[PDB]
């Protein structure tokens, strides 16, 4: 469940 | 001394 | 049942003194209002809530009530009531669970908790009630710092009421402590007054501990009254303004 | 590189607000301002930090450059900063160090401090983009009681977001607990008001622990704004004055 | 013995500032008044405290007197003093305790503790009195904060006197830190101006963490007194009150 | 680099 925005 | 609990004072 | 009350900060106040001496405890709701009493786990002690319908800015019970509360949840969600909040007591009807809905004093922030209840057997309701040879009242406030200072010295302490004054006394290794409290007589004091109504000299021994934890209601009421009689257990009463009390017994050492 | 800040408390109140979040940042300095950029070690968080150059009551960028530094030692460094003290990064030459300058405001106390960096060559990245469904802006400090509040009941939080307001929602073994927000009628003060820019009603869940761990960018500004679309991480925004802002992106 | 004091705090705050660094120590109570002089259990650093006799609101001395006590009972003990009682100690014993009496001010409150004492053999070695090359007066609260912070950094600070200002400096695993105090050249009648007087400059080398045991005596006083000269023990110095003061030796590294 | 000892600079 990263960030990535 | 001693540390009674209340058990002997409710009233059942 | 349904029970609004303007003042949700006493609610917060009562519920930060019994969380920590009871975990579970059952409340009987009727029409004539709100009881609480349960004894902690020791035996030694016994809490008595009590807080009158009439009490209330608003209040409805249509059944007595018997519900299973665990102190530390309400607690918890007390806590996320606000200092100035309007808190209301929402019953479903059965027995499921215990609404709080809590109010912000400006009406654009509603928060509504749905607390899990417990099932617990419910029994007693019987401290014998006495005639106490001697009726202390003081602050609040003077009876938390005793309490607090005299646990420094010892883990007991030795009540010694007289007509004309009350001691406090503890010993341990550090030494000993005695902290004498005058009655205020023809001196015109009101609420900080330490007015003495004395049957009988006595001269009870009581664990500190205890006592440091019904001090925990202080918030709740700017003086203390302490009943006493030999050989039978303490009682420790602060009122709940305007609304009821919450009363400590304490078995004697 | 050397920047002055006359308000050194904000910078102060930045670090304390990335310290514990993220406690080995690399910071991007370039004429344009500070760029601070880096996931916690988890990587469900992405906090974003920019200060643009013309906050700055002065400010030098020969070269543009990159400082591995520890937070935690930054703000430990910071602590030793009066409130209102004014506070001067210097890193003239990479000489390896970051050098920090509290000033009393009446130039009786001055100190100086230095702090070794850390290497960090893999770098950055940057996008804070989208248009999002519904972005809600409110008063930072009703979010950290919020976030406080509901952390006691689960570890989870429901946003629910539609027109008429907001919703945050939470259940644990206790029970459950419903915090609902009007969209307040007219808005007003240093900010009590809910304002909802909404295209499209959203409800998403996030990790309690984290929103607790944004929250304490509280001081760094009166307001907070909450954007999100489904499918995409939250974005809680802090104003930082008028150089920049503390933007914290969590995945749902 | 016996020797009543107004304010209670100060002794509170004084044993707060000795407690920590000094487990117990012996109380000379001279006609002159009270003298307490104890290097801490490592020998590094000498606590000095004198309260005049004339600076207590009542002082009575029958016999030259040394009463060992353990600070930590004590101050303890003295946790049990409202901060605006008025405190007396008494010890005319020959089994001996030491009494201390808290006054409530003007209420009808009267504490009494009774401390039991401890046989420590007295010496008082002394430190040569002598006339120093730097001496730093400064508002004791900015002392506090310097010796906190640069133990953030560091576990020794280097003082470097000079005419112009001191600095005090630092460094450790973050880096090093240096913090600049310039001669104060500012209006106000308040105690916040750094003043120095040298007759040579000094650089020296001290441990923050007895420092930052000394600092706890800021509340006594608004400024601080140091006094340093090459290879001899600073001198932090605290007045207490108006009737005494409160000197700490700390050997240099 | 290293701590000194205050019984030496006391008065014996």
């Amino acid at each position: 469940a990263g960030a990535g925005a | 001394a001693f540390q009674a609990k209340l058990d002997t004072f409710l009233w059942s | 049942f349904e029970a609004r009350l303007v003042q949700g900060s006493i609610l917060k106040k009562v519920l930060e003194a019994l969380k920590d001496l009871i975990n579970e405890a059952c409340w009987d709701i009727s029409s004539s209002g709100v009881n609480l009493q349960s004894m902690d786990s020791s035996h030694v002690s016994l809490v008595q809530l009590t807080l009158r319908s009439e009490g209330f800015d608003t209040y409805r019970c249509d059944r007595n009530l018997a519900m299973g509360v665990n102190l530390t949840s309400m607690s918890k969600i007390l806590k996320c009531a606000g200092n100035e909040d309007i808190i209301t007591l929402r019953a479903e009807d059965n027995a499921d669970t215990l609404a709080l809905v809590f109010e912000a004093p400006n009406q654009e922030k509603v928060s509504d908790y749905e607390m899990k209840l417990m099932d617990l057997d419910v029994e007693q309701l019987g401290i014998p009630e006495q005639e106490y040879s001697c009726v202390v009242k003081m602050p609040s406030g003077e009876f938390a710092r005793i309490c607090r200072d005299l646990s420094h010295i010892g883990d007991a302490v030795v009540i010694s009421c007289a007509k004309d004054g009350v001691k406090f006394s503890a010993s341990g290794e550090l030494g000993n402590g005695n902290i004498k409290l005058s009655q205020t007589s023809n001196v015109d004091k009101e609420e900080e007054a330490v007015t003495i109504e004395m049957n009988e000299p006595v001269q009870l021994t009581f664990a500190l501990r205890y006592l440091n934890f019904f001090t925990k209601a202080t918030p709740l009421s700017s003086t203390v009254t302490l009943s006493m009689s030999a050989d039978v257990p303490l009682v420790v009463e602060y009122k709940i303004a305007d609304m009821g009390h919450l009363k400590y017994y304490l078995a004697p050492k």
